[PDB]
RNA sequence: CCACCCGAGAUUGAGCUAACAGGUCUGUGAUGCCCUUAGAUGUCCGGGGCUGCACGCGCGCUACACUGACUGGCUCAGCGUGUCCUACGCCGGCAGGCGCGGGUAACCCGUUGAACCCCAUUCGUGAUGGGGAUCGGGGAUUGCAAUUAUUCCCC
């Protein structure tokens, strides 16, 4: 059972909306392998080829096909033969990133995050995994973003990626939109103690004034209280904390980008607040309901509705 | 515990961002006697020789500057720290300051509070 | 607008292709004339020209400099673009070549690292180092082709 690598090889779209290719038939029928989905034995097969060859078109070709066939849970001889898979992958990591092609670097992160997905060497595939999301290759970033996320949502792994990127908030200026797209996906699983600290670094990069870093990160500010977070992720306190600190900016009155996500993540902030303590929530909402009759005299109608 | 404020003139947009601190006035990273154009250096220093450094004795401020040309990235940064200083005394200090301090720098000039509203035109 | 009570009736029957200037456009005549080895521009091939220059009438660019020219340093934009726009390294005096990546695009060009302007050097009132035309040599790209200089670089 092999050709799939050379029908995936070739790209034609004469061919690939026939029900035999890659697009429908290899989901289905192709993870049976053998009769019994599924066996990594086209995987543990491709070893010969994975290995010492660098040959374009065939490596990303078994990389898709991995990608598409993984997905269909062989747990325990996954927990078996993670070692393997983690060696191999990371092997192909460095030599892909020595070397600096896409497809087969795109596709090997994308089955990496449906392996981590399904599952101390782990950490290390973890860190592996979170370390492209600065690389600057918008298919790699975002494949490794998405990757991330399936990973945390699908937990022990949320300090190392928190930790992480705090640190690479401190040391950076066009990762900080990917970072703080990171931040938009990934700031409901966080423990409380992270959450503070993470807060407190996002209003650190609240001091500076670029439009588009302040935008995405007030963004992941509604993306935090949208998600109605726990008490174990954000605690009573924390919370009247970061909503006292938010008052300190009020962009100007009438910049009607900001304003209007501004009163939303304050509507959504109060919402939780009563959510958790209704006394201490309606005992904030007296300066909110003072600044939103105060910036009731904007000028434009959209702030105004 | 601290203020953010803006200033535009033409397209250039100076923020300026204050706190508590220790007498120390910053733009950009450079201190202000180190502007390129030091001919328009006294356009500049026209609140703190207006104000004098008495009350600017435990001010913060930090201004950074975004478009424009260089004239108007100056007249950005006088406004932006003269709106800085009113919001903190606003804010954090008494309403008597802020009306003395307004009268000065309005008897002074009209342009160093309220911004031009012409601009480049199609 | 819907449904219902009462009520005989909460709607049962009669009358009204033609008109347009509202738009706009290529069908009918056995239609009148004039032409038809005098092809209503006959097809193709090769080479030229469209730039040629004494002169008038006019749009523009560069200038006649000291509020300036040269050299070095400094620091600031926006409207827009791109599968030809280019990032990086190497070979290069310089135009440019070579190996490599991103971008079918608020992502990559690009924090668009612009020019005037500012600060220092030299010049010092003369066809001047202002001004650059016109010429003489080389080199490199674009393109089947640059000779009647396509363009750019260097004396």
């Amino acid at each position: 059972t092999f050709s799939k690598v050379q029908r995936f090889w070739e790209s034609n779209s004469a061919a690939h909306k026939e029900i035999c290719a890659v697009l429908a038939a290899v989901t289905e029928v192709i993870r049976s392998q053998g009769g019994k989905e599924t066996e990594t034995e086209y995987f543990a097969a491709l070893m010969t080829t994975m290995e010492a060859v660098e040959s374009p078109e065939s490596l990303a070709a078994v990389a898709y096909l991995l990608n598409l066939v993984l997905k269909r849970v062989p747990s325990p001889v996954l927990i078996k033969k993670f070692s393997d898979t983690s060696k191999a992958f990371m092997d192909i990591m460095s030599a892909q990133a020595s070397s600096g092609s896409t497809s087969v670097l795109r596709w090997v992160l994308s089955c990496l995050a449906t392996l981590l997905r399904k599952q101390p060497v782990t950490l290390q595939v973890y860190h592996g995994l979170l370390s492209f999301t600065v690389h600057p290759k918008p298919k790699i970033r975002k494949a490794a973003q998405h990757g991330v996320c399936s990973v945390l949502k699908g937990h022990p792994a949320a300090i190392s990626t928190a930790k992480f990127c705090i640190q690479e908030i401190e040391k950076s200026a066009t990762t900080t939109l990917h970072m703080l797209t990171l931040l938009k996906d990934l700031l409901p699983c966080f423990p409380e103690g992270l959450v503070k600290s993470c807060s407190e670094t996002l209003l650190r990069v609240m001091t500076l004034s670029h439009v588009l870093v302040t935008a995405c990160a007030m963004q992941a500010f509604h993306s935090l209280f949208h998600a109605r977070p726990g008490l174990s992720t954000l605690s009573a306190e924390l919370n009247a904390q970061i909503i006292t600190a938010l008052y300190d900016y009020v962009p100007s009155e009438n910049d009607l980008q900001p304003l209007l996500a501004w009163l939303k993540v304050m509507e959504k902030a109060h919402i939780n607040l009563v959510r958790l303590q209704w006394d201490l929530g309606l005992g904030h909402l007296p300066r909110f309901f003072g600044t939103a009759v105060t910036c009731l005299l904007s000028p434009h109608s959209q702030v105004l509705t | 515990q601290s203020v953010q404020v803006f200033g535009r003139k033409k397209t250039a947009t100076a923020v300026a961002h204050c706190k508590r601190g220790n007498g120390l006035i910053k733009v950009n990273g450079r201190p202000l006697e180190m502007i390129e154009p030091r001919t328009l250096q006294y356009k500049l220093l026209e609140p703190v020789l207006l104000l004098g450094k008495e009350r600017f004795a435990g001010v913060d401020i930090r201004v950074r500057v975004k478009g424009g040309g260089h004239v108007a990235q100056i007249y950005a940064i006088r406004q932006s720290i003269s709106k800085a200083l009113v919001a903190y005394y606003q804010k954090y200090v008494d309403e008597a300051s802020k009306k003395e301090i307004k009268d000065i720098l309005i008897q002074y000039d009209r342009t160093l509070l309220v911004a031009d509203p012409r601009r480049c035109e199609s």
